[PDB]
């Protein structure tokens, strides 16, 4: 029992330079009279769940919202309990 | 590991998929037996870039002496099969 | 740190050498000289066997802190008052050491002013 | 690795090898795919305007200064594939590679298990035994006088023949035996 | 002698870690720098503080290697960070564990690494020691923050850089539970151990506010400078390396010379004369 | 323990504090000792009682050997091999006994250092003094003899030491 | 033996040797397990100069820091009972000279 | 214009930086052909012996035998007493011995003098 | 003591009267029984000795050596069973007779209450081993090895005979008890210096001392496996034993006559350990390692302190066992490869895993890994030398480093790496070889539990 | 021991909700611990006792005399 | 069941053996097991003697 599900290769025409820094590279290359021949070979790195990025500080603050909410609830509960 | 065993059919598909994304080659004309130098009118630098693309696709490195005489997609598929020891 | 910069860039003689403080008698300032008080005796401080570096003028608060930690063991946040008391006593001791350092520096400065004034008077 | 080497490398072989080294070390320098693609296209262009040089002295001074520039800018820690001669798993599985003749020394109780495998092995040994007597004569008749000039072996030219010196090429242990 | 040896060790190993590309090598150089810090702590006559640092470093460095190994296994035995791309969302548990361990390593307040590294820096600042060793300890703290930033940025933040066949898989109870036990450790064990042991040294109760904060400012400066310098790799310009980069990447050239000069001479002399 | 004599290996009275809990919270230590006792100490005690009664069913004794005193090397003729032999064996036995005495004092010192905890530098001065005295005597008696030591070499060393002592005393008295 | 071609099909792949080729006098000194002479990205003399300079500079600076130690502006610690005379060494039959500390 | 690379004994010259491989001569080509011919003859012999199904032993290598024999048994018959041999032998076989003798004799003389003076503090020095 | 001498003598008749196919079994069984009987000699007393009679006496220095000598013979027979398979019955019985005669001489040498009898048997051992080397040796260099081994020994030993007869004519006896009891100091004179040299050279030549060691690689490489085992394990210790006997009459001359030999051994252990790093032969490497260990033993004996003597005894026993095991492993490889070259047969951990772990344990004991008795002897000698002079620690530490280096080099080259492709006759390890390795190694790890048995008479 | 996850070939790999909730939970507890400890023990970071200024101390407090008593 | 039998055969038997060996053999000889004497603070009582350690000196308690 292993991972044998007959995985199929996705369509080859999905990969477009559009909307990716590969356009920036392509425009800068055409400005000097050149083009990249392997641009669409790397487009899959900017298409699916890889399209959205997280900043360094945003990466460090991975669970800050729920932790802050729990801390506020806990401090409120302690404030209510102590004053009795 | 938990890596699926690659098969001859699978290697052929990935080689053709990599070659199709090479915009210098027309995708509707390329075939398994299509020679790079004549049937596609490619250069030597283009062939070596193709070999680089296959190396990055399959995660291993073909030696230069062996790579410089790989001129067909079927040739590359057979070489990869020989290296990974895939009999099916 | 600024004292380091003053000593190593300015006049070394005008600032104390930390290895040999003090260089002036304790009675040089005023004759009262209230003595330092020890609470922990020799015997029970030995029985508590604190440490040789911990047997300073703040030892009694350390004795109470160890006793509190021993009695209220499972709930190890029980006794903060004694820990804070020991910390404050050590803070007072460090402030006293700072006051000793400043007194030595000012005594040296006044002694230098005195000898230069005496030299000027002798020259004049 | 598989193909036999020649007596020397021609000019185009050195050009292609330098191109590969430069591109790989550039990829090692510029890590991101878009930056690498831009600078690889720039390198190809910089590698290309001297393509049509006709006289060989200029094409020899060229690629000799280029080798010096590469050695200056070679990124002393290039990316290496894990199974490559410098990789982190170059010979990782080489201790699991056991020769096939070791099977000959198994106890008969060991060979009692896996009987089909040993029947097939006996068939293979018989095939090798006959093919060897054929291929020795083939090699003796085909080799030039004065001995071989290159490390090249000829294919089998008859119907029932097998390529000379084939046993230790097809009976490799495995890439990852375990 | 111990203090000077520890200072030079931690500085040199942090500097070497600053520019490595193998994740295991970076973590190993981090371990060597932390050992140098432990030796520095020994040099200022603080044995119990060094032992506490040993205890905390156990937890968080073991979990950092755990995460590194998980990354390597999930990426088909790949160890170079140049082919590690966007793993922040592909591997959420490895990402969160590595972030927690890196923040513990750099001395994030009220974590496991706080209760040892913070007090070690405090004790180094308020002791009669070398100025050079103190400066090297501070620079080593900054470089520790810097190479933690390097690992996180180059392994978890960009676009994917690994081969197209994706075999990422974290869903194994063994790996998850083994990581999470050390996660709970690296979060709470420092506090628990610090308030559960008896006092065996005098504290630094009173201190200048700027000197009390020195570790935090140094770590934040390292974070910011490393992040700013790493963000320039996105720029579409290429420049050749300097001499300092070459010195840092080839490990001060110590492994080359010291593994070629003496051994060649020792081996040659043995065969030729003896 | 009646197995060893308390006088050769002295031990302090072992003053221990009484448990004075300040919080109603139940410490796991006391419960852990209770379960440890119930689950370990009782079966071990019963097995020991069985073993001890089996031993008591068959009681027999062994004795410590007594060695007579023999004239030593100082009253031995120059070539009298038999008296020299007996004196040499007596000297070797005395050497072994002296080694064991030094071992006893060293064990005393080690036990003191471990027991006194953080105040060993002050509470182990007596043991250090006894060990210093015993070690000085032992070093004077037996040091520098070599691998081929004998009673004659020890006697010669002692004679040279007392010759130096006599010379020093004569110099001091007539100073 | 480390700088021989790693992709050639040697008869001895680990030693990178061929059957019948001359062995070399110091084969056991170059076996990829011992000293190698592969060219380095930086010249040998440059590496030697940089390493020696770094080590010598660190030694000189550590000596300088020994000359100029760092410390806080405080006096020495005060220990009550005659600088803890009995607890460090003892000798209680000597009556040491009484030293006392100043309260400020 | 980039800084040049200077080779050393333990850091040799790269093949791509050899001026020889850029000075191409027909003599060089024929020499390379001869070297490849010799190597291929040796490879052919080795593989003919190696793939033989009748062989059930070790393929004896005369190169290994020559290496070991030259290393061990061929030294003395080719030795000649020359200024270099005599000087190096005397140095490497006598100088260390006398240096260590001087060092140990000096150390022991100082130790004995201190012991005779009585100022060594051999307290607790029982086992020797 | 005749309860061990007579059965050994008894082995010869049994071997000759034995069936053509039953000599090995009978010899091994009865030699093992004699070895078991020899264990009664280990019950020593802290007083003088076990003086059995006027001729023989046992001590806590002689007892471990006697036990090792009696234990070796079954292992030598087990190792010799293999390569003598195609040998005639008369010649096999002659080989077993040579081994029995050698064991008899070795047994009678260690007891030997009188010095002239000790010398007579101490040189009688020279004949059977010479015959074994020069008759049942494979290479053509066995003749030269035999000549070197004979003549080095005899040149070193004849002045010893002259010195011994002179000493008996001056003192009146050579009995060791009378010599020890009636001992007198040696005056500082030229005649006394030369008497010291004559008494010392015979035993320094067979350790061997550095510079006087050229016979040992020859005699050990070219000898058969049993010859190598008996040469390395027991025949090297004889001189050591002899020194701890004779140095009782060489004081206080030894206080300064030992300087040349102390310097020679201290530098020679380093030199030979470094030689071991560049060696193309396994047996030569093991022989040079033996030279280094015996140089350490020489230093121990010359220091003349109780810790030195304890360390020397422990080191001799441990080195004997370890070197015998190493030679046996090398011979197991040789009987398959027939080359005796270290670099040719590689990657043998893949093919013979149990042989690989035997190699690992033998190397680890060669590294002097605690708490093995090799480490005990090493550490005692090092501590005694440090007491002698603090600067010796540099040389001892360097020797330890190089020892670990070359031992692990020997292990890695032969066991690790990739197997040689063209060697296809690597048969599985026989039960006999595994039993030989186990019977070599288990006594070492059993002796590490009771060190006082092999720490000598000064314990 | 785990679950069945299949390769994707140039797509984002599948993620179980269990691993997401577990990672988010542990990050949340880490940040909550940091905030709670800072709230209840803030002096562990900033300090509890103010730093005295040597200049503020008066001349009499140190017993300093301007060349008057001697 | 597996955990219970494992704890019986891997925890209980070794602890029984070690407790027997330590209680009845190791501690039979002197100084084999040496304990650092427990700390004594003012105000504690001793089980053997029953006396009370006197309190401290009543330092001025403010802040
Ligand atoms: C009391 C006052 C308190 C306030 C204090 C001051 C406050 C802050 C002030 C700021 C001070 C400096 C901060 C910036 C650090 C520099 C970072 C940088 O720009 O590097 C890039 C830059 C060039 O980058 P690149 O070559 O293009 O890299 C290629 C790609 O980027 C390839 O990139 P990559 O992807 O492969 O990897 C990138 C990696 C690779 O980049 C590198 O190559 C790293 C190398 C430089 C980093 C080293 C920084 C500290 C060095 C300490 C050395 C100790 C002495 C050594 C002595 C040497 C002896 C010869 O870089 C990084 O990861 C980040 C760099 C580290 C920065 C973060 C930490 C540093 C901040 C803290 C510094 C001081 C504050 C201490 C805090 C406490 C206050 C006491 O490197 C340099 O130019 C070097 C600058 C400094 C080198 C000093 C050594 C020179 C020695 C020459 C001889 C001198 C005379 C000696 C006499 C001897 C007589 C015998
Ligand atoms: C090659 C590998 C090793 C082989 C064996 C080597 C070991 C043999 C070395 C012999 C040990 C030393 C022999 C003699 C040493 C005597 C002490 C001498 O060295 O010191 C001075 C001796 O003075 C001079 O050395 C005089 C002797 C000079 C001639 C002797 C030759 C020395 C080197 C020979 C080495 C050759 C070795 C091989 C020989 C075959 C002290 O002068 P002094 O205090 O007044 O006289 C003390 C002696 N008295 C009291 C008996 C009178
Ligand atoms: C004293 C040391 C004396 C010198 C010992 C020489 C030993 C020679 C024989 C060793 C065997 C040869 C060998 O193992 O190869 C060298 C081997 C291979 O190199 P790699 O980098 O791993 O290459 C792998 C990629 N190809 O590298 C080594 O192990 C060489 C190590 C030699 C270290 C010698 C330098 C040590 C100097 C230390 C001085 C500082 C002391 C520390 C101060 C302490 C403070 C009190
Ligand atoms: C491995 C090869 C080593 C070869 C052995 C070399 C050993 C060298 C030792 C000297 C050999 C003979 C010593 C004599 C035996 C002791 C007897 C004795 O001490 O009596 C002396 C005899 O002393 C001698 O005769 C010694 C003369 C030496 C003759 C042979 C010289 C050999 C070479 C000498 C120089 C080298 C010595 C050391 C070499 C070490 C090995 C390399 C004097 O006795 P009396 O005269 O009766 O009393 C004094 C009042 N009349
Ligand atoms: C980052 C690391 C540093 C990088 C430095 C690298 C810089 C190198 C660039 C320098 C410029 C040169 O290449 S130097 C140029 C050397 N001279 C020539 O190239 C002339 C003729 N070239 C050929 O004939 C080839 O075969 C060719 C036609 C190219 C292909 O042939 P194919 O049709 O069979 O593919």
């Amino acid at each position: 029992e292993h991972g044998h599900s007959k995985m199929e290769l996705p369509d080859y025409k999905q990969w477009k330079i559009e909307g990716t820094p590969l356009e920036t590279v392509q425009e800068k290359l055409a400005a000097r009279g050149l083009r990249d021949p392997w641009g669409r070979n790397e487009a899959w790195r900017y298409s699916g769940g890889f399209a959205n990025n997280v900043s360094f500080v945003g990466a460090l603050l991975k669970g800050f919202k729920w932790g802050f909410a729990a801390f506020v609830v806990a401090v409120g509960a302690e404030y209510y309990l102590e004053s009795q | 590991s938990d890596a699926p065993p690659l098969t001859l059919e699978a290697i052929k598909d990935r080689v053709l998929y990599v070659l199709k994304l090479y915009d210098k080659i027309d995708p509707e004309k390329l075939s398994v037996n299509s020679h790079f130098m004549k049937d596609l009118g490619l250069d030597s630098l283009d062939q070596v870039e193709i070999i680089m693309a296959m190396e990055d696709e399959f995660g291993f490195e073909i030696p230069d002496i062996d790579a410089e005489k790989l001129m067909c997609p079927q040739e590359i598929v057979d070489y990869i099969a020989d290296k990974k020891d895939v009999y099916e | 740190g600024a004292h380091l910069a003053r000593r190593y860039l300015g006049d070394a003689s005008k600032e104390p050498d930390p290895l040999r403080m003090p260089t002036f008698p304790p009675d040089y300032g005023f004759p009262e000289r209230k003595e330092r008080e020890m609470v922990a005796t020799q015997q029970e401080m030995n029985d508590a066997q604190l440490m040789l570096q911990q047997r300073d003028y703040c030892a009694h608060y350390l004795i109470q802190l160890l006793k509190c930690k021993r009695d209220s063991f499972p709930n190890f946040l029980a006794c903060k008052h004694e820990q804070h008391d020991w910390d404050y006593c050590e803070h007072l001791d460090y402030v006293k050491r700072m006051k000793e350092f400043e007194r030595e520096r000012r005594l040296l400065q006044r002694k230098k002013r005195r000898e230069q004034r005496e030299a000027e008077m002798a020259r004049g | 690795a598989f193909s036999a080497p020649a007596a020397y490398l021609t000019h185009q072989q050195k050009v292609l090898r330098l191109y590969k080294r430069a591109l790989r070390h550039l990829e090692s320098w510029c890590v991101h795919r878009d930056k690498y693609r831009y600078f690889a296209c720039l390198m190809r262009a910089r590698f290309d305007e001297h393509k049509n040089e006709k006289d060989m002295v200029k094409a020899t001074q060229l690629l000799r200064q280029a080798e010096e520039e590469f050695w200056y800018g070679q990124h002393p820690q290039p990316y290496i594939f894990p199974e490559s001669p410098g990789g982190t798993s170059y010979e990782r599985y080489e201790c699991y590679k056991v020769p096939e003749w070791c099977l000959d020394d198994w106890h008969p109780s060991e060979k009692a298990m896996y009987p089909d495998y040993f029947a097939k092995r006996e068939q293979w040994k018989r095939l090798r035994r006959e093919s060897w007597e054929r291929e020795v004569k083939q090699l003796q008749e085909e080799t030039p006088p004065g001995g071989p000039r290159t490390e090249a072996l000829p294919p089998a030219r008859k119907e029932g023949d097998l390529p000379p010196l084939w046993w230790h090429i097809v009976t490799r242990p495995r890439e990852r035996p375990m | 002698m111990t203090l000077c040896l520890g200072a030079i060790t931690t500085l040199f190993t942090a500097l070497c870690a600053i520019t490595q590309n193998d994740i295991k090598k970076i973590v190993a150089f981090s371990t060597s720098s932390q050992l140098g810090l432990m030796m520095v702590t020994i040099g200022i006559n603080q044995p119990h503080l060094a032992f506490l640092h040993i205890c905390m470093h156990a937890f968080f460095k073991a979990m950092l290697f755990m995460c590194s190994g998980s990354i390597i296994h999930s990426l088909n035995d790949e160890q170079d960070i140049r082919k590690m791309g966007g793993l922040y969302k592909a591997m959420p548990f490895t990402t969160t564990a590595l972030i927690i361990g890196s923040l513990a390593l750099t001395g994030m307040p009220y974590l496991t690494g706080f209760y040892s590294k913070d007090l070690i820096i405090e004790a180094v600042n308020m002791s009669y020691t070398n100025a050079w060793a103190l400066l090297m300890t501070l620079i080593a703290t900054s470089l520790t923050a810097a190479y933690s930033t390097r690992i996180i940025f180059f392994a978890f933040l960009g676009k994917p850089r690994f081969p197209p066949l994706v075999l990422i898989n974290e869903n194994n109870p063994l790996l998850i539970n083994s990581i999470k036990r050390l996660l709970i450790g690296s979060i709470f064990a420092g506090f628990i151990i610090s308030n559960n042991i008896p006092p065996m040294t005098v504290p630094n109760t009173t201190m200048p506010l700027y000197m009390k904060m020195t570790a935090l400012i140094v770590t934040i400066m390292g974070f910011m400078l490393a992040l700013e310098l790493n963000n320039t790799t996105y720029y579409l310009k290429f420049k050749y390396p300097s001499q300092t980069y070459k010195f840092s990447n080839m490990l001060g050239y110590y492994p080359s010379i010291m593994h070629r000069l003496p051994t060649y001479h020792n081996l040659s002399m043995s065969q030729k004369s003896a | 323990p009646d197995s060893w004599d308390k006088d050769v290996y002295p031990e302090p009275p072992r003053r221990t504090p009484a448990p004075a809990p300040q919080t109603s919270l139940p410490n796991p230590v006391t419960y852990l000792t209770k379960i440890f006792d119930l689950l370990v100490d009782r079966p071990v005690t019963l097995a020991r009682e069985f073993i001890e009664q089996q031993h008591a069913k068959n009681r027999y004794y062994y004795y410590h050997r007594e060695f007579r005193r023999v004239p030593d090397i100082t009253e031995c003729e120059e070539k009298d091999i038999l008296c020299m032999f007996e004196a040499e064996m007596q000297w070797r036995r005395d050497y072994k006994v002296d080694q064991e005495i030094v071992n006893i004092i060293q064990e005393r010192l080690k036990a003191c250092q471990q027991r006194e905890g953080e105040s060993y530098r002050q509470n182990c001065a007596k043991e250090l003094e006894q060990f210093t005295q015993v070690s000085k005597a032992f070093q004077d008696r037996y040091s520098d003899l070599g691998a081929h030591y004998s009673a004659r070499k020890c006697l010669a060393k002692q004679k040279q030491r007392m010759l130096a002592e006599r010379k020093a005393a004569k110099e001091a008295a007539a100073a | 033996q480390q700088e021989r071609d790693p992709w050639y099909d040697w008869d001895h792949p680990d030693l990178r040797l061929n059957w019948g080729e001359p062995i070399h006098w110091d084969l056991d000194m170059y076996i990829r397990n011992r000293v190698d002479t592969s060219p380095t990205p930086v010249s040998w003399n440059t590496m030697c100069k940089h390493l020696f300079g770094f080590v010598a500079f660190m030694l000189f600076m550590f000596w300088v820091g020994e000359i100029y130690p760092s410390y806080q502006p405080v006096g020495p610690k005060q220990y009550p009972y005659n600088d803890l005379y009995l607890e460090r060494g003892g000798d209680p039959t000597k009556e040491p000279e009484p030293v006392v500390h100043y309260e400020i | 214009s980039f800084p040049k690379y200077k080779p050393s004994r333990l850091a040799t010259l790269p093949a791509t930086l050899d001026p020889a491989e850029y000075d191409i001569s027909p003599e060089t080509r024929k020499a390379q052909a001869e070297r490849l011919a010799i190597r291929s003859r040796l490879k052919r012999e080795y593989l003919l012996q190696y793939n033989d199904p009748n062989r059930l032993g070790v393929i004896e290598d005369p190169a290994l035998i020559r290496w070991t024999y030259a290393r061990s048994a061929n030294i003395y018959p080719n030795f000649r007493p020359t200024p270099k041999t005599s000087l190096l032998g005397a140095l490497f076989g006598i100088g260390p011995l006398f240096f260590w003798y001087y060092v140990f004799k000096t150390d022991r003389d100082k130790k004995e003098k201190l012991i005779q003076e009585g100022k060594l503090d051999q307290t607790f020095n029982i086992s020797y | 003591m005749l309860k061990i001498i007579i059965p050994t003598t008894m082995l010869l008749p049994m071997t000759w009267m034995s069936k053509h196919n039953m000599i090995w079994i009978n010899a091994t069984v009865h030699s093992l029984l004699i070895s078991l009987i020899s264990l009664s000699l280990l019950n020593q007393l802290g007083e003088n000795s076990l003086n059995f009679s006027l001729t023989f006496f046992s001590d806590s220095l002689s007892a471990p050596l006697l036990v090792l000598t009696t234990w070796l013979l079954p292992l030598m027979l087990m190792a010799s069973q293999s390569h003598l398979s195609k040998e005639t019955t008369t010649r096999k019985k002659l080989y077993i007779t040579m081994l029995i005669l050698l064991q008899l001489f070795l047994i009678m040498t260690f007891t030997a209450t009188e010095l002239i009898l000790f010398y007579i048997l101490f040189e009688a051992t020279l004949v059977p081993t010479l015959i074994i080397i020069t008759r049942w040796g494979n290479q053509t260099e066995r003749l030269n090895a035999g000549l070197y081994f004979l003549f080095y020994t005899l040149a070193g030993s004849l002045p010893l005979l002259v010195a011994l007869v002179y000493i008996q004519n001056t003192t009146g006896s050579l009995n060791f008890l009378i010599i020890h009891y009636w001992s007198h100091p040696l005056s500082n004179s030229w005649s006394n210096i030369f008497m010291w040299l004559a008494c010392i050279m015979a035993f320094m030549v067979k350790m061997p001392l550095y510079g006087l060691h050229l016979w040992l690689p020859k005699a050990h490489v070219e000898a058969p496996i049993a010859g190598s085992m008996v040469l390395a394990a027991v025949l090297l210790k004889l001189g050591g034993y002899g020194m701890m006997r004779i140095t009782t009459i060489l004081n206080p001359l030894t206080n300064y006559m030992a300087y040349p030999f102390l310097m020679l051994s201290m530098w020679g252990m380093i030199m030979t350990s470094s030689i071991c790093l560049r060696q193309t032969d396994l047996k030569s490497l093991i022989a040079y390692s033996s030279v280094s260990h015996m140089a350490l033993v020489i230093v121990a004996i010359m220091i003349q302190t109780p810790w030195s003597f304890m360390g020397a005894t422990a080191l001799m026993i441990a080195h004997g066992l370890t070197s015998s095991m190493l030679f046996c492993l090398a011979n197991t490889n040789y009987e398959r490869v027939h080359s005796r070259t270290m670099i040719l047969a590689r990657g043998l951990q893949t093919l013979l895993p149990l042989m690989a772990t035997w190699w690992l344990v033998a190397s680890l004991t060669n590294l002097a890994l605690p708490p093995s008795i090799n480490l005990i002897g090493e550490l005692f000698i090092i501590t005694a030398s440090f007491s002698w002079s603090n600067i010796t620690i540099i040389l001892m530490g360097m020797n330890m480093m190089i020892t670990a280096l070359y031992s692990l080099y020997m292990l890695i080259t032969t066991q690790r790496g990739k197997y040689t492709h063209h060697i296809n006759n690597i048969k599985p390890s026989f039960t006999r070889e595994n039993a030989l390795m186990a019977l070599h190694i288990l006594p070492l790890l059993l002796l590490t539990l009771n060190p006082k048995m092999i720490l000598g008479p000064l314990y | 021991g785990g679950v069945h996850i299949e390769p994707r070939y140039r797509q984002f790999p599948q993620l179980t909700r269990s691993q997401l909730i577990q990672a988010e939970f542990f990050s949340a507890t880490m940040w909550f611990w940091i905030l709670w400890r800072f709230w209840h023990d803030s002096d562990a970071v900033l300090g509890h006792f103010p730093y005295p200024d040597p200049s503020q101390w008066t001349d009499e407090e140190l017993g300093i005399l301007p060349d008057d008593e001697d | 069941y597996r955990h219970s039998i494992f704890a019986v055969t891997h925890v209980l038997i070794p602890v029984w053996i070690i407790h027997y060996y330590l209680k009845y053999h190791v501690t039979a000889k002197p100084y084999t097991v040496v304990e650092r004497k427990p700390r004594i603070f003012p105000g504690d009582t001793i089980l053997e003697t029953g006396e009370v350690i006197p309190l401290m000196k009543e330092f001025p308690d403010q802040h």
